[PDB]
């Protein structure tokens, strides 16, 4: 607890002491050229292109999205959306390295233009460790 | 009778407030120690949804449903789901337990551990049944529900300590008090103009004596005369709290004599 | 955000004595004081747990889903 | 007779359905109160 | 059974093929969650 830092009771933080929670969500569109040509919202597997991720795909569903509820790990694709070009580029979203947590909520709507809006959140139970800031 | 001896002043089904002397402070410490953690309890390791709804998330609920206390009688003879040789859980480690709930009521829906259900067979040993302190029955209130609220589960109940985490507590908080009267000088008495005009005397200085200062410093004394409180949480009725405290502070005693032998 | 099953410091059972707290002063018209020690509230530790918290669960209920 | 620009609005101001909307209507609106 | 999406407000099961209207088939809002991914999950009870 030297010059200014604290001990903690964690037999205490075991029943709720300073027990957070934290949300992130993810934005994507499913961008058009005009020419009625649109990036692909669904599962994409190598072919013509095979410009893709590294992550896991496997996770998320055919319609490009893990359903909520779903464990996310730290690199996996959490948005699958495919570049078409003149076919399987790739332009998914994965997690964000650094965190983990379990899909929250998975949100789908039109945009003032009417382009496939996901809007997908990352759950995780932030919990007091051994240099947090209180 | 024996060695150091027991003085039982109150009795309950939560507090056991007795005397114990001619003990080592660190005897009555050490059980003090032992009684907080390392006593075998019963209660919620393996939470699995079904489907969730509530205000709470998934994690949310699962970690409040460990923290049910649950009945913790024969735990001694169900071993550690760890020990046993199953694909993780079965009787013989652990005694699984359900939570069917739904808000249909047009108000709220309030989830209680009387909604809990044993479905892995207990064999014949009392375990696995919350601990209702509620007047109305209820007992440890998990959550709340609206509308199509629906809170499917499958919570697994496997044994474990403290020292692995409070969810597992045999425990409260234990009343630690010995020498009311400092003739001991174990502490420094803080004051601004007098020491004990400033300082209130115990409860439990009403079975030592007045120290009279036509005396000397207690230069050979020694400290016995242990004031505790024993507060249980219920899953293990309070005598036990005690017996099966000093039981396994000696188990770990006896496997040092065991280790001893091998050596 | 609803009652923490048991207290932090100690680790008594305060998780099902909210629904008794409540009507304790709704209903029986005591002071927060005597009321947490009707449920058994002898230390502090126990004592600020069920009275400095707030039940927001029932202002998520409030919602549609 | 001729319209020109759209001009965001304030939460909780003028022309916003948020500030005479009550707290039921909020829970409703899926808004916080 | 068989509900792929679901709506925030009226809250009624959906499912479209890829490019069939999101739309809520009742109330017009294009918003829509979802739903479960059935697959159990086991957790932690600390
Ligand atoms: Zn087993
Ligand atoms: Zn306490
Ligand atoms: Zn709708």
């Amino acid at each position: 607890n030297q010059e200014d830092s604290m001990i903690m009771n964690q037999s205490s933080i075991d029943r709720g002491l300073f027990r957070s929670l934290f949300f992130r969500s993810y934005m994507d569109q499913e961008k058009k050229y005009g020419m009625s040509i649109t990036e692909t919202f669904e599962k994409p597997q190598r072919t013509n292109t095979l410009r893709m991720k590294h992550g896991t795909y496997d996770k998320l569903d055919d319609d490009g999205l893990i359903a909520p509820g779903v464990r996310v790990s730290g690199e996996d694709v959490i948005i699958g959306k495919t570049t078409p070009i003149s076919s399987k580029r790739d332009a998914s979203t994965p997690l964000r390295s650094t965190e983990n947590g379990i899909v929250d909520q998975v949100l789908v709507t039109t945009n003032q233009d009417g382009l496939k809006f996901v809007k997908v959140r990352v759950r995780t139970t932030k919990i007091p460790q051994i240099g947090d800031k209180f | 009778e024996e060695g150091p001896q027991v003085k039982i002043r109150e009795a309950s089904k939560d507090n056991v407030d007795f005397i114990l002397s001619n003990v080592d402070l660190a005897m009555a410490n050490s059980l003090r120690r032992v009684m907080i953690a390392e006593i075998p309890t019963l209660a919620i390791d393996s939470v699995e949804v079904e489907t969730n709804t509530t205000v709470l998330a998934d994690e949310f609920i699962a970690h409040r449903l460990g923290l049910i206390p649950l009945q913790s009688m024969d735990i001694e003879q169900l071993e550690y789901s760890r020990d046993c040789f199953c694909e993780d859980h079965c009787d013989k480690c652990s005694v699984v337990l359900t939570l069917q709930a739904f808000g249909e009521s047009e108000s709220t829906t309030n989830v209680y551990s009387k909604d809990l259900v044993i479905v892995s067979n207990l064999m014949g040993r009392n375990i696995g049944h919350p601990i209702i302190q509620d007047k109305e029955g209820n007992g440890v209130l998990i959550c709340k529900l609206r509308k199509g609220q629906e809170l499917k589960l499958t919570c697994v109940a496997k044994k474990g300590i403290a020292k692995e985490h409070a969810k597992w507590g045999p425990a409260a908080a234990i009343e630690f008090e010995y020498d009311p009267w400092n003739k001991l000088k174990h502490t420094d008495y803080w004051y601004e103009q007098d020491s004990a005009k400033e300082w209130p005397q115990s409860k439990n200085c009403e079975y030592e004596d007045p120290p009279n200062e036509g005396d000397p410093f207690d230069y050979k004394a020694q400290a016995d005369t242990f004031y505790m409180n024993v507060e249980s949480v219920g899953s293990i009725p309070v005598d036990q709290v005690v017996v099966r405290g000093i039981d396994t502070l000696q188990k770990k005693v006896a496997s040092i004599l065991l280790a001893l032998t091998q050596m | 955000m609803i009652v923490p099953v048991r207290c932090f410091s100690c680790g008594k059972v305060v998780g099902d004595k909210w629904e008794s707290y409540l009507n304790l002063l709704q209903e029986d018209e005591l002071d927060e004081g005597t009321a947490l020690s009707r449920l058994g509230l002898k230390r502090y530790c126990c004592r600020r747990m069920i009275l400095t918290h707030v039940d927001l669960i029932e202002k998520f209920l409030r919602y549609n889903p | 007779k001729v319209f020109i620009g759209r001009l965001p609005i304030m939460l909780r101001s003028k022309n916003c359905y948020l500030s005479e909307a009550t707290e039921s209507d909020l829970y409703k609106l899926k808004e916080c109160p | 059974a068989t509900l792929k999406y679901i709506c925030a407000e009226c809250s009624s099961k959906l499912s479209l093929s890829r490019t069939d209207a999101v739309r809520c088939k009742d109330c017009g809002h294009r918003i829509l969650l979802k739903a479960r991914t059935k697959r159990l999950v086991q957790f932690e009870a600390r």
